[PDB]
């Protein structure tokens, strides 16, 4: 999963 | 041109490519997910190495600007934003090797499966074959058996992973300055400079714990109950001062109680609350249970969903041919695509859900206009308390039988009201001793506090002392049962599921007195209350341009989590199990295990 997060750009799907 | 003109040029650059790419990636994101191949984790995999280097770059450029001298506090808040260097801190090597590891953790999750110990040529994943034991069996030997099975054969393998996982998060965390990888976690209730709505990270153990204590006695009667009707399920096999197995608690961890309804209903004869048998024998379907969740959210004046809502979305499990990511998701891919992936099961806990994510998705509509980075939740635990305040509403009996799933001529009593506390309860208030133990042991873990010779020793020690939940077999530190949830192994910060939970409480109190609600808190359905939504509307359009708790004050008129909501909701409750509990034990012996 994709992010609109800079510290968090991407979460393990 | 001045700093801050600059800064304006700058930005508008960054959030016209940020959108562009952002939807491009969330577009491969979705062509996994719903259909996994390895040509689309191809694509998804370049995608999220451009996303990350883009960002790289950006902060990069970002950090030119100095904040001190930006008035605009939108555009300073941006800035503050895109200026967190985050994971580039890591060495190329040493940030290759964590993503490697990361990668494998999920895929040992997602393909490991177990096959039954004689006729070995057929096993059981997670997803579903486990997860339908766990939920259903009644049989000690058979849940007993997926619950081991299941942590033996995947936990230990991810145990060496975790190890290494542990050290790389944690220099990581260390190298942006945080204490450790968990300080690095709680960085996201933080809040600095706002003239007395501040937070600080040493805050949140402070108050998740003050609030934990009052919880402590409603579940700890809750329990009881829970265990006395265990022991009419599992006879010979529950001690009356114990803890209560791992196994026997309705999903393959305890995470929640839902699925011991069944067996710990306090009246069976009052008509079920529980409207799976409603559904069928009305032939609902993903399609009813989504136009249902929509017809909730207009009658408090919310937009319905967008055509691309129902053109795009996937509502139900494809078939046996393509695989597909079941994890109820709502995806807000910018340019106005929503979309919702649930593999939608004719049943209550699917329609709470529906409920539930259709509140995520009217929260991201919400903010839609806000820039780029501002385009979020308030904080991790705000989106969860959007969508389960819409599920309190959806769960109680009077809107129940306001959608036709109990009959016209059905009547609250006393009792039916116990059942229903009971069934919220199971749920809600299940989880919290659960999730508070869980991220607790991994803070202590990040910290450094518990030794890796003693890593499952402490845990479990954690697990009955808090939870009040005994393993049926020991555990050596081969095991990694904690990286036996998708949560652990996944890297997601678990504590959210902890704040949510109060969140909601108070969410729902504000909004009720918006509809004008008389009665206990629990009676309260906030449909065709235009007022309700609108008061939530205000908050959610903010996105996250105000810290979490001016954001919460908005609402609620609270700079902090409440935890008298929660009882209060629970209250009959409460008291029904004290008086329930009158002859039983109410606490647990650490010591009773099942095979000592
Ligand atoms: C999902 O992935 C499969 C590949 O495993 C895609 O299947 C191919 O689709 C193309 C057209 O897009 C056909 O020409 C091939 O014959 C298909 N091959 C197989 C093995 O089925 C599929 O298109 C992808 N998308 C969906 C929605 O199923
Ligand atoms: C910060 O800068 C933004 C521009 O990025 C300003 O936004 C504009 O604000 C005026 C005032 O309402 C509007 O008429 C414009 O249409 C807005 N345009 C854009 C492109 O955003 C914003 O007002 C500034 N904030 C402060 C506090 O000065
Ligand atoms: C929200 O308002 C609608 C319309 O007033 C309600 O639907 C009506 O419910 C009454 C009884 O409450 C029925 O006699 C009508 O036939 C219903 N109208 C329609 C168009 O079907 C709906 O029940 C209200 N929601 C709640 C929770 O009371
Ligand atoms: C990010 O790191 C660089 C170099 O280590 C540093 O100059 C900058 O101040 C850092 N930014 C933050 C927000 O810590
Ligand atoms: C969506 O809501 C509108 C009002 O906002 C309502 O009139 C309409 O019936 C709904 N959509 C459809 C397809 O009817
Ligand atoms: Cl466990
Ligand atoms: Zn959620």
């Amino acid at each position: 999963y994709f992010q609109r997060s800079v510290r968090l750009p991407y979460l393990r799907c | 041109s001045t700093i801050e003109e600059q800064a304006k040029t700058f930005l508008d650059k960054f959030n016209h490519e940020a959108e562009d790419l952002f939807y491009q990636s969330s577009l491969a994101s979705w062509n996994y997910n719903t259909n996994i191949t390895e040509e689309n984790v191809q694509n998804m995999n370049n995608a999220g190495d451009k996303w990350s280097a883009f960002l790289k770059e950006q902060s990069t450029l970002a950090q030119m600007y100095p904040l001190q001298e930006i008035q605009n506090l939108t555009v300073k808040l941006q800035l503050q934003a895109l200026q967190q260097n985050g994971s580039s801190v890591l060495s190329e090597d040493k940030s290759k090797r964590l993503n490697t590891i990361l990668n494998t953790m999920s895929t040992i999750y997602s393909t490991g499966k177990v096959c039954n110990p004689d006729n070995p040529q057929e096993c059981l994943l997670l997803e579903p074959g486990l997860n339908e034991i766990m939920a259903n069996s009644l049989d000690y030997n058979e849940r007993l058996w997926a619950w081991e099975s299941w942590r033996s054969e995947v936990g230990k393998q991810l145990r060496p992973l975790y190890e290494e996982y542990v050290v790389l998060k944690n220099e990581m965390a260390r190298a942006n300055h945080y204490e450790d990888y968990g300080d690095y976690w709680r960085g996201d209730y933080e809040v600095n400079g706002v003239d007395g709505y501040d937070y600080s990270r040493g805050q949140l153990i402070e108050d998740v714990e003050h609030t934990f204590e009052e919880i402590k006695p409603l579940y700890e009667h809750l329990h009881a109950y829970v265990r006395a009707k265990l022991m009419n399920a599992y006879p010979s096999y529950i001690s009356p001062i114990g803890c209560l197995p791992a196994h026997l608690l309705g999903d393959m961890w305890g995470r929640f109680w839902t699925n011991l309804y069944s067996l710990t209903v306090p009246f069976g004869q009052k008509p079920n609350i529980d409207v799976t048998d409603a559904m069928v024998d009305q032939a609902w379907d993903a399609q009813r249970i989504f136009k249902e969740a929509e017809k909730f959210f207009v009658s408090v004046g919310l937009p319905n969903m967008t055509q691309g809502f129902w053109e795009n979305s996937m509502l139900t499990d494809p078939g046996n041919v393509q695989k597909a990511v079941c994890h109820p998701t709502a995806w807000d891919l910018g340019k106005g695509d929503f979309r919702i992936l649930m593999c939608t099961k004719v049943t209550m806990d699917d329609f709470l859900t529906a409920h539930h994510e259709m509140g995520h998705i009217q929260y991201d509509m919400a903010y839609a206009a806000q820039p780029f980075l501002l385009r979020n939740g308030a904080n991790e635990g705000f989106h969860e308390a959007v969508g389960e305040i819409m599920s309190l509403s959806a769960a109680t009996p009077k809107h129940l039988k306001s959608i036709g799933l109990l009959s016209p001529d059905f009547q609250e009593d006393n009792e039916t009201e116990i059942n229903f506390l009971l069934k919220q309860a199971l749920t809600i208030v299940g989880t919290l001793p659960f999730t508070y133990m869980l991220e607790k042991w991994r803070w202590m873990v990040f910290k450094g506090e518990i030794p890796k010779d003693q890593w499952m020793k402490k845990w479990w020690e954690m697990k009955r002392e808090i939870v009040g939940v005994v393993e049926p077999v020991p555990h050596d530190e081969t095991y990694c049962d904690p990286a036996s949830l998708f949560h652990v192994s996944n890297d997601y910060s678990f504590i959210r599921y902890y704040t949510r939970t109060l969140y909601q409480f108070q969410f729902q109190e504000a909004l009720c007195q918006a509809a004008k609600h008389e009665g206990p808190l629990h009676k309260c359905d906030i449909s065709n209350s235009t007022e309700a939504g609108q008061k939530l509307f205000n908050m959610l359009r903010l996105g996250k341009s105000e810290p979490w708790t001016l954001a919460l004050e908005n609402v609620v008129g609270a700079k902090n989590m409440n935890v008298r909501p929660l009882l209060n909701y629970f209250e009959p409750l409460f008291t029904w199990l004290k008086d329930q509990n009158k002859n039983s034990f109410v606490g647990w012996s650490t010591d009773w295990s099942p095979y000592a």
